């Protein structure tokens, strides 16, 4: 199976630079143009450029020529995009996608890197257990969760039981508070009888502050 | 070495169009190999390598695929020849 | 500098055929523009549908087809399903770069009203021990995607410290929102209860928690 795995710094200062990466696997890396795109919040896709890992050739829209630098590593089969002179308009989610050489469609996509360009301090979240109270636990099932409080910037990823628990999981989009800080909640619906016997763990990661926490959610 | 050196050049100065023009016309190849004073044995090895380079470029550049415009431009400039050659062929048979 | 134009929005119904179009500012869309369509679904799920105007990508249903009509490039959905409610982007190739259009939001009519599920959590003792308190009201699976949230302290309205999200389309086409009430530990233990009241199309769902 073809897979595109992205990685990169999620926070940068204005005027600074950052390099994002896209690791390709499952096909002949040198044979297809690797696309790079962005989506700013509340807008559509914008195409930045492409690279042909066979010979390192590149393509750009004029707008990004002296801003985005595309490179590729034939042996580790990873494409890179360096962005320079960062500004506000550069805050966006960055995608890498394969242009099928003879199909011409964009078939496989990276999961996107979220990048914020800001001069504000990172803040890591407090993580609180969201335990159901007695009146909310008398039913066949109940919702338990994690409150991910007061962080900056986006994103945070939450999973449950290191990914072995997936059914009933609902992670909610963040609120952006008037303090300028974000919060979000993740919940999972589970059988009521299991609260207090079964261990449920939320895995929270906030990379810009290197906050990585696995919080056990106890019965209330 | 020399041929190896030549390939690294056809990728720098020469466009895919110009390379095909060189490969397609036999008058053009001669003006090339004779002017370069190339040996005949080495000449074929080189003509073989450029064909190879021309093929790698076409795969790479969708502009030279069927739907690609450089192809349809090439096809447009070649059309007057194909038409007349097919017209002459028919007169004979008919 | 080249501009690509798509309809901003179209509606269809299950079973019907609908056509999306793509226009180029430089002239007619030709085969050399390699008209490219991608679908965007919730949580930024992008899917390549069509390449080179009519090449349908593997795994894409038959009901999608692509064509050069006009003048323009077109995306046809021959018998739309409710699961085709999405944003559709069209990109054109200009010799040495792609340009994306602004995308078309396709609505599929006939989806049934769904009332929200409401889950309300009191502050944790951990948060309280840190001299803070937040009430959490999670709101999910409602359609259409607008709700009103109100908080009550005992029976009185609360406006201060309320932070509420915009609704967000889930993968199953219904909406989710959340609302947070920030309090002091003092304010929390001084009322007998707090409530989250969510109104959706004239009907209200209410949840209540108390200091215990
Ligand atoms: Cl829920």
């Amino acid at each position: 199976q073809v897979q595109l795995q992205q990685s990169g710094a999620e926070l940068a200062r204005p005027g600074a630079s950052v390099k994002l990466s896209c690791k390709a696997s499952g096909y002949t890396f040198t044979s297809h143009w690797m696309q790079w795109l962005k989506q700013r919040p509340g807008q559509g896709l914008e195409w930045i450029g492409a690279i042909y890992p066979g010979d390192g050739d590149t393509k750009f829209t004029q707008k990004f020529k002296d801003k985005a630098t595309l490179t590729a590593d034939k042996s580790s089969t990873t494409a890179y995009m360096q962005l320079s002179s960062l500004a506000s308009e550069d805050s966006a989610v960055y995608y890498c996608a394969r242009e099928n050489l003879y199909g011409y469609y964009f078939d496989y996509w990276g999961q996107g890197t979220t990048l914020t360009v800001s001069s504000a301090s990172t803040k890591g979240p407090s993580v609180f257990p969201l335990a159901p109270s007695s009146k909310s636990t008398s039913g066949g099932t109940a919702a338990l969760g994690c409150l991910v409080k007061d962080y900056f910037p986006e994103p945070v990823t939450v999973s449950w039981n290191s990914g072995a628990l997936t059914s009933g999981v609902h992670t909610f989009p963040a609120v952006l508070q008037s303090s300028g800080l974000y919060s979000l909640s993740s919940v999972v619906t589970v059988p009521s009888s299991s609260l207090g016997t079964q261990t449920y763990i939320c895995n929270v990661n906030h990379k810009p502050s290197n906050t990585k926490v696995d919080k056990k959610v106890e019965p209330k | 070495i020399f041929i190896e050196d030549a390939i690294k050049y056809f990728k720098e100065k020469v466009s895919t169009q110009n390379l095909l023009l060189l490969l397609t016309d036999n008058e053009a190849w001669n003006g090339f190999v004779a002017a370069a004073e190339l040996p005949r044995n080495e000449a074929d090895e080189l003509r073989k390598a450029l064909d190879n380079l021309a093929r790698q470029m076409i795969m790479k550049d969708k502009n030279w695929h069927d739907k690609g415009q450089q192809y349809r431009n090439w096809f447009l400039k070649e059309f007057p020849r194909l038409k007349s050659e097919l017209e002459d062929n028919i007169r004979r048979l008919r | 500098q080249a501009v690509v134009t798509q309809e901003s929005a179209l509606t269809t119904s299950p079973g019907e055929t609908v056509t999306l179009t793509c226009r180029s500012s430089t002239g007619a869309v030709t085969s050399g523009n390699f008209a490219n369509w991608v679908q965007e679904k919730p949580d930024h799920l992008f899917t390549g549908l069509i390449g080179g105007a009519d090449n349908r990508a593997p795994g894409v249903p038959a009901r999608f087809s692509g064509s050069l009509i006009g003048d323009k490039a077109a995306l046809i959905i021959t018998g739309a399903q409710t699961e085709d409610e999405a944003i559709y982007f069209c990109a054109l190739w200009y010799s040495d770069h792609w340009v994306f259009g602004g995308g078309t939001k396709l609505t599929v009519l006939g989806q049934p009203k769904a009332a929200p599920s409401v889950t309300l959590f009191p502050p944790s003792s951990e948060e309280l021990q840190a001299n803070k308190a937040t009430l959490v009201c999670l709101i999910s699976d409602f359609y259409p995607g607008a709700v009103t949230v109100a908080w009550k302290a005992d029976s009185s309205p609360v406006k201060a410290g309320v932070e509420t999200t915009t609704p967000s389309k889930q993968s199953n086409n219904k909406y989710a929102a959340s609302s947070y009430l920030s309090l002091t530990p003092e304010q929390w233990k001084s009322h007998k209860s707090y409530s989250c009241q969510v109104t959706h199309e004239g009907s209200t769902v209410e949840k209540t928690v108390a200091p215990t």
